[PDB]
RNA sequence: GUGAACAGCCUCUAGUUGAUAGAAUAAUGUAGAUAAGGGAAGUCGGCAAAAUAGAUCCGUAACUUCGGGAUAAGGAUUGGC
RNA sequence: GCGUUGGAUUGUUCACCCACUAAUAGGGAACGGCUGGGUUUAGACCGUCGUGAGACAGGUUAGUUUUACCCUACUGAUGAAUGUUACCGCAAUAGUAAUUGAACUUAGUACGAGAGGAACAGUUCAUUCGGAUAAUUGGUUUUUGCGGCUGUCUGAUCAGGCAUUGCCGCGAAGCUACCAUCCGCUGGAUUAUGGCUGAACGCCUCUAAGUCAGAAUCCAUGCUAGAACGCGGUGAUUUC
RNA sequence: UGUACAACGGGGUAUUGUAAGCAGUAGAGUAGCGUUACGAUCUGCUGAGAUUAAGCCUUUGUUGUCUGAUUUGU
């Protein structure tokens, strides 16, 4: 018979199966709509986890209780030093869907690159692409006949780009390789530009600036096997229940002799990917830069990063983007931005952001103190200075 | 984060302040008027046998005498001695509001110290009669 | 967010449940309100409605004056011993749970209120502000 | 005779999952060997082109 | 309340949508593509600086490798009998 | 937009940081952190406890009263805005700041004075009580000295 | 030794060091804890936990077979030198 | 499509009251796992009947049933083979998610003797749900990290053992909370209905042929997984 | 055989709350002859001392290590 009391089911059935996800680099599975009247430009961007902080932002939102007034907002800091664009693919539309057709590489590929080709680096002639470099000499036939190639046939293009993964204070050495797609004029003026991009850079402020939406795709932090009162949210059973209270009471009860596809049941938790949209960018801060973590308002010259770097990653040494809110994933973590697949129609969209204080302090503690000038003019003179 | 701290320091257990007592001793009306209290009947001892020091109410005048030969009345006396430390000293600790804290460190040696002291002899001398 | 409220309302934490008793901070001759019910509140099984700084709720008056008892009246919270955050940067909170009578348009039964008041509920409720002798 | 047994990398070398490292029978089998050495080399038979051409094992009662 | 797929708040987002957003979002799209040229000319300057020290048809196969490859691998799915489009 | 400094320890308090306590007399106490608010819940004296500055000020361990210390202070009639005042204001921090580090490192350095003594006297005293251990050490360098040689 | 104490806890004489082991630290369990604000709104039902507790002093109602009830209840205190 | 509540009451509730709320709609998959009423056997008392053994018009109280390691289903996790190995991708199919209220302005305007009193367009918050996240606040402590306390033991100091984590205070890191913070959209086709042209039927008619709009509906966009017997592009391919 | 890796060491960043030893004229008093003896505790050397990656950050130092086994072809 029916059930008394009515109530929302427990979880999402749109993010099944919840298992661990195929790659730690979550995959992008969709670009903005390509206009071929705008300028050639990238979609989307390659950044790695740093943490998290506080910001005192000066608030301009016209029928807002907090209007002109201060608010404390928690940030995240993505470190993006500029990647490296070492390929390009072409794409044609066939009645079975996107196809690629060829793929044409740069002539010279560093070791950073490279690395992501081998499972066992240091026993390895490091033979990879060594015969496609010599498709290069006398004029390039054959890299010139799979540009005509992808300028006569393809309707997407996409340009293979890696990380400058040592400019990181990352312990790995393996960068990350990606598809990007570019969204601008003509097929052959993108690959026009691709070709003359080859081995070169390009920086986050290439690609995005301040006040802008952008989306983040990460795979989740792992959290292993799990039991159903915090894998769905259930109620916990009452105390002393037989065979557990952390568990569902009865997981059917009615004529099908199954169990439902729709009941919650014990597993893996965390290690999804996921894509969370419209995170707006507070500062596009660069790696060059003396006093990235200064404002107009707080005249201390500083740095982004806080007293003792943050907390299992390390100094700030690089362009950086600092977002509103928390990202999926964890710190260290390579994580993927992406522009807004449609033109978003709220304010916040168009507000201007203002920062009037970025924290410093520890992370690592209770911490009291922006830098360590601050903290020695505090204390003053301990026993070993003298 | 211990229970017994957690459950004699609740926010709903809490006591009156040693600046607010000192404030109560300072001026000698206060202490009239703390000592002369109206009737409550939700009050143990109605109302009366009321330390001030310890802002403490009895059931008895035997039990406010108890209460006045023992150490824990010795212990809040004792700390109602000096400064009253309220936040313009660890203002002034910081190097902040300097003059404004010294000030009230003079007012304090001058004139509301040896009246304060005056009015707890007489406090004291009270309720030994009384008593 | 009530009739009577000036304005919209941001998210406090909860701090009283239904069954909750808190001080009265009038001078209608109540001294203390026990709360059954809050208004506005969500539906949600197994969940109590809970109030917060600033919320309307149904008291009844547990002590106080004989004719006061035994019925039911608005009553507005302006204190409560949960830390709450302000946007201005703080956790704060007060020592006790407090509350004012009222009536459904907002407006005090009593003329004057003992003891501070928070800022969310005064800004709030133009009665209280006008009623309140200290706000924070 | 796998059921319920552990998994680990050490069976990617025989294309399997299930392997484990039984000490006991791993002994006996290594004496028996040794004898069989032995015993061709008695014989004079090369030691470098032997190999285990029949290996059976039944139920004892 | 009306839903996210509501028709009238959809018509109206577009009314929206269609001014001050789009604009906002060209201005944007322009000062990145300076930007983003800025960046090319800035590495074509340092390569130039640093090299101062210093000093079509698509018919037909794409290579032998890729003509020797394929020709074997639809040579043996007719073999097999296994191709998708050839009896 | 203020820095506040901590009730208990007066260090001081970002925003975002610690937690205030509104009494019933309209007093606000802010903490800078939780061992604070902690030991003010439990009433201990902050003048009792060594590691705060009201203690360290009570105890002369820092100089408390200074030109440089007077420089601060709640301003409670404000003056209009004025360009180069902020800028004179802005290079005299830094000034006054610098001085009183300067004065800061010789109040130390002169309440300090007076350990050398008293480390040589100990060390003398030592030296001359245990003679047979100094043989010992005598002992092994010559042992250590004759192996160098040979 | 502590302590009213053949209680609990630690030690001397004497006697043991036996009970399949090793490596990791998922869910669910068995045994044991802590938790902001509220305080029985939970549940058929305050089930279970929490709270009380030794000793000194003050004080102790109805009822009663006058023997009790009674440690009624309710309060103040406890270290070291 | 999406929601449909918190409680009081057992000298009975095959229900009834109080309140909140946008609303507190009805029902099926049983009635063809824990748990209280109940089939509750041996103890006991009261009532009715019986000459009696006893039975009942009845009332009260106390009373051991104890899988899972099997197959399948479900949730997660590996994996042989089609030259080998590696990187970047496509997307058949399957699943899918957002919801409701209030506020400013429109405005004390339309309307109205008055009393009263809207909405579209433009903006701001919140309820329920969902997905994350740990900068801050709170909670947690075998960090046995630092300090302290009782009893005893190592002759005393120092440094330590034991008290089934001895006890007390703080406590980073980690984990975690509507007890903390962030984020959650836009194109086609339609229903009821309102129409256009227009016969049947020399009037007429939204319908017959044809056609315009139009619902939280449908299919997509977007989100999750990726056929372990679906596929593509690309790198390297062994000197005994 | 190297912006190589590791074990230590160093510097930061944090947690606690002022180490051991020595000394004083501070210490309720008591005992012997102003002094001495005992004396909870107080004060100074001393934000001292201890801990700090085990899933913190960093590193011009010291000492070492760099290697075996199995399989795979159109
Ligand atoms: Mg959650
Ligand atoms: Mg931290
Ligand atoms: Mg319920
Ligand atoms: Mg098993
Ligand atoms: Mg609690
Ligand atoms: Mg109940
Ligand atoms: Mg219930
Ligand atoms: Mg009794
Ligand atoms: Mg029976
Ligand atoms: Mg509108
Ligand atoms: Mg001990
Ligand atoms: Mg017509
Ligand atoms: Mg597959
Ligand atoms: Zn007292
Ligand atoms: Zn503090």
């Amino acid at each position: 018979s029916h059930r008394k009391y009515e109530a929302p089911r427990h979880g999402h059935l749109g993010f099944l199966p919840r298992k661990r996800a195929a790659s730690i680099r979550a995959r992008v599975k969709a670009f903005p709509k390509d206009d071929r009247s705008k300028p050639v430009a990238l979609t989307s961007f390659l950044g790695y986890k740093a943490g998290m902080t506080t910001i005192v932002r000066d608030l301009d939102r016209p029928g807002s209780k907090f209007h002109k007034r201060e608010v404390v907002e928690a940030v995240t800091v993505v470190d993006t030093p500029p990647v490296v664009v070492v390929g390009v693919v072409g794409y044609v539309e066939t009645p079975r869907g996107l196809r690629s057709l060829t793929t044409v590489w740069a002539e010279h590929l560093s070791d950073e690159v490279k690395r992501r080709f081998y499972k066992n680096w240091y026993k390895s002639k490091k033979k990879a692409f060594t015969k496609y470099s010599a498709k290069y000499a006398q004029d390039g036939a054959g890299i010139e006949r799979e540009l005509a190639r992808i300028k006569k046939y393809a309707s997407v293009v996409r340009v293979l780009v890696h990380t400058q993964i040592r400019k990181t204070p990352l312990a790995q050495k393996k960068a990350h390789l990606a598809e990007i797609q570019l969204n601008g004029g003509s097929i052959s003026e993108k690959v026009d530009w691709a070709r003359e991009h080859f081995e070169k850079t390009v920086a986050v402020d290439s690609v995005f600036e301040q006040n802008e939406m952008i989306d983040a795709i990460a795979v989740t932090k792992g959290h292993g096997f799990e039991g159903v009162t915090h894998r769905w949210g259930t109620k916990k059973l009452p105390r002393k229940t037989h065979r557990g209270l952390r568990k569902v009471a009865c997981i059917g009860a009615w004529h099908p002799a199954h169990v439902m596809w729709s009941v919650a049941r014990a597993g893996q938790r965390g290690y999804h990917s996921r894509t969370s949209i419209n995170h707006k960018i507070y500062r596009v801060g660069k790696g060059d830069d003396e006093a990235n973590g200064a404002t107009s308002f707080d005249r201390t010259k500083k740095t982004i990063t806080p007293m003792g770097g943050f907390v299992h990653y390390g100094e700030i040494k690089n362009d950086f983007i600092m977002v509103k809110g928390c990202i999926p994933g964890n710190r260290k973590r390579i994580v993927t931005l992406r522009k807004s697949l449609y033109t978003n129609t709220s304010r916040k969209a168009l507000e201007e952001v203002s920062l009037k204080w970025i924290d410093t302090a520890s992370k690592f503690g209770k911490g009291r103190f922006q830098t360590p000038a601050e903290k020695h003019a505090f204390m003053g003179t301990l026993k070993k200075d003298l | 984060m211990g229970r017994y701290s957690v459950k004699r320091y609740k926010t709903k257990r809490r006591t009156r302040d040693l600046d607010l007592i000192y404030n109560d001793l300072s001026t000698k009306e206060s202490v009239q008027k703390l000592l002369n209290q109206p009737l409550d009947e939700t009050k143990p001892g109605l109302g009366q046998h009321y330390c001030i020091h310890c802002a403490k109410y009895m059931e008895t005048a035997i039990a406010l005498k108890t209460h006045l030969k023992g150490k824990v009345h010795k212990r809040r006396v004792k700390e109602l001695r000096g400064v009253p430390y309220t936040q313009e000293v660890s203002d002034a600790a910081a190097g902040y509001n300097l003059n404004k804290f010294l000030n009230r460190v003079q007012e304090i040696t001058q004139s509301v110290g040896p009246e304060k002291e005056s009015n707890e002899a007489l406090l004291k001398e009270h309720l030994d009669s009384t008593l | 967010s009530g009739n009577g409220a000036q304005g919209t309302k941001f998210r406090i934490s909860l701090g009283l449940p239904v069954g909750a008793i808190m001080n009265c901070a009038d001078n209608s001759g109540a001294r203390n309100l026990y709360i059954i019910a809050v208004k506005g509140s969500g539906s949600r099984l197994n969940r109590l409605p809970a109030a917060s700084l600033g919320d309307m709720v149904m008291a009844t008056v547990k002590k106080g004056k004989p004719e006061l008892r035994k019925k039911v009246m608005p009553a507005i919270v302006v204190r409560q011993a949960k830390s709450w955050r302000r946007r201005d940067g703080v956790f704060l909170y007060f020592e006790d749970n407090a509350g004012v009578i009222a009536n459904p348009k907002g407006e005090m039964k009593g003329s004057a209120i003992t003891g501070p008041v928070g800022k969310e509920c005064a800004d709030l409720w133009p009665r209280v502000a006008s009623n309140s002798g200290v706000v924070v | 005779f796998n059921s319920s047994i552990g998994r680990t990398a050490q069976g990617k070398e025989f294309g399997v999952t299930k392997a484990r490292w039984p000490a006991k029978s791993v002994k006996f089998v290594q004496g028996l060997l040794q004898n069989a050495a032995a015993n061709a080399e008695a014989k004079g038979l090369d030691a470098t082109k032997l190999y285990v051409s029949h290996i059976q094992v039944n139920q004892a009662p | 309340a009306k839903s996210l797929r509501a028709s009238s708040h959809l018509n109206a987002k577009s009314v929206k949508r269609r001014g001050v957003f789009q604009k906002a979002v060209d201005a944007r799209e322009q000062r990145i593509s300076d930007k983003l040229k800025e960046d090319l000319l800035k590495q074509k300057l340092e390569d130039l600086k640093k090299k101062e020290e210093q000093g079509i048809s698509t018919s037909g196969w794409r290579d032998g490798r890729h003509h020797t490859y394929k020709k074997a691998k639809l040579m043996k799915q007719s073999k097999k009998k296994t191709s998708f489009t050839r009896f | 937009m203020r820095i506040y400094q901590c009730h208990f320890c007066s260090s001081p308090c970002y925003p975002g940081h610690g937690i205030m306590f509104v009494r019933n007399d309209a007093k606000e106490f802010r903490f800078c952190r939780s061992k604070c608010h902690k030991a003010f819940k439990q009433r201990r004296n902050p003048r009792k406890l060594k590691w705060t500055k009201a203690f360290r000020k009570a105890a002369g361990k820092e100089l408390a009263v200074d030109s440089t210390l007077t420089f601060a202070q709640r301003r409670n009639v404000p003056v209009r805005y004025n360009r180069e005042l902020v800028a004179t204001t802005l290079k005299a921090m830094a000034r006054i700041e610098e001085i009183r580090q300067k004065r800061e490192r010789a109040f130390y350095k002169n309440r300090m004075r007076g350990n050398k003594e008293k480390d040589f006297l100990r060390d003398k005293k030592l030296v001359e009580s245990n003679p047979e251990l100094l043989r010992i050490r005598e002992v092994e360098i010559a042992r250590k000295l004759a192996k160098e040689q040979e």
